């Protein structure tokens, strides 16, 4: 009788600690020994408990990427350029086992996209007329850059922030201002 | 008959008022669980209105979301300008918390804070361009809210049912309005003219 007891107090643990729950904005990886097993849905289910563990992978939550720089425009002037890059992920199949770090990867690949791009246009131009442009062409360049990869991300859009030249000229690079002024 | 009568009797009262927790008019709860939540509603995460609610004491945790209208206001910043005249603009966002579920889970914690600095980060940046295509003349002069309504249009809804991930939408936020308390000309730019 007191073998029955033990088997029953084990049992009991295997159960309760089994069933888990994965919230809205994340998604659960259950994954055999070696071998991925399937992609669990939210609500309540069951693991056995030391055969698979999950992981959850936010598929909701917005993740931020500042990506800034002072690049080098096609005329040998400096722009003081800001960029954010909004993006989400999708199924963890890829994203886990893909490429290390795909966040970050995304941060070195919106460097070298918008360094790229802004080399291109010149400073006059990306400041007021270009930023309708450098948006377009920063957002095809990065979706490309990332593809070979198979990363699990996926851009939907990615908006370009400012473009505000360098403090030195700020409040410089105006003397045709300052001689029309005097011309005045 | 009376230790195991009474003993049942006062913690069963006790009990009762821990499970009973009750929702305030301008406030939200989620219940939890333990390292997961309850859902409820064909597979749909519950939020409760302000009303009575039972969860089983030690069990259940609430995190309590304020649903009023909350007020974000930026301190003076400059703005550069198409001809290069920054222009030192004061304003205030204000928004509503859309999807208490999403919002809890982004801005880890339900912290209004957090939301905050990442409106902050999103109508700066967002303003930048707006201002940097137009002149001092018409941002000083705008009476319609013609660059801070765009500023929300593109907050709201962005480029490309989808809900574009650099949008408000996507996280649990709304900005219902955008103002700006002061575009007055700095000095540096006003010697000039």
């Amino acid at each position: 009788r007191v073998v029955t007891i033990a088997a029953a107090a084990i049992v009991i643990i295997w159960a309760a600690s089994g069933f888990y729950t994965i919230k809205e904005a994340e998604r659960g990886v259950v994954t055999r020994f070696g071998k991925f097993s399937h992609l669990v849905e939210p609500g309540l289910n069951w693991k056995p408990t030391f055969i698979d563990e999950v992981k959850p992978v936010n598929v909701e939550a917005v993740r931020e990427l500042a990506a800034s720089g002072v690049m080098l425009t096609s005329d040998e002037n400096v722009v003081r350029v800001e960029m954010n890059v909004q993006y989400r992920v999708t199924n963890p199949e890829k994203y886990l086992y893909s490429v290390t770090s795909p966040d970050d990867s995304l941060r070195q690949a919106t460097d070298s996209a918008l360094r790229g791009v802004i080399g291109k246009y010149t400073m006059d131009r990306i400041l007021t007329e270009g930023r309708t442009v450098i948006r377009s062409d920063t957002q095809r360049e990065l979706e490309e850059t990332i593809r070979p990869y198979d990363m699990g991300i996926t851009l939907l859009d990615v908006n370009f922030q400012a473009a505000r030249p360098p403090e030195e000229v700020k409040a410089a690079f105006d003397d045709a201002i300052a001689a029309r002024e005097n011309e005045q | 008959m009376r230790k195991s009568v009474i003993a049942i009797i006062i913690i069963v009262l006790v009990v009762l008022y821990m499970s009973v927790f009750v929702v305030k008019e301008g406030e939200r709860g989620i219940t939890l669980r333990f390292g997961k939540v309850l859902r409820d509603d064909d597979n749909k995460p519950l939020v409760y209105e302000p009303g009575l609610h039972f969860k089983i004491p030690f069990i259940e945790t609430v995190k309590m979301l304020d649903a009023r209208i909350q007020t974000m206001d930026n301190q003076a910043d400059r703005f550069v300008t198409k001809e290069k005249k920054d222009l030192i603009v004061d304003s205030y966002i204000k928004w509503r918390i859309s999807d208490f579920s999403r919002y809890y889970l982004a801005t880890g914690g339900g912290d209004i804070s957090q939301a905050e600095v990442l409106l902050k980060r999103k109508f700066s940046d967002r303003l930048r361009s707006e201002i940097g295509r137009l002149d001092v003349k018409d941002i000083v002069t705008d009476s319609r809210g013609r660059l801070t309504l765009e500023v929300r249009d593109a907050l709201n809804s962005g480029s490309a049912p989808v809900i574009n991930p650099n949008s408000m939408a996507a996280l649990g936020i709304e900005v219902v309005d955008v103002r700006i308390k002061q575009i007055n000309l700095p000095t540096e730019v006003s010697e000039a003219i």
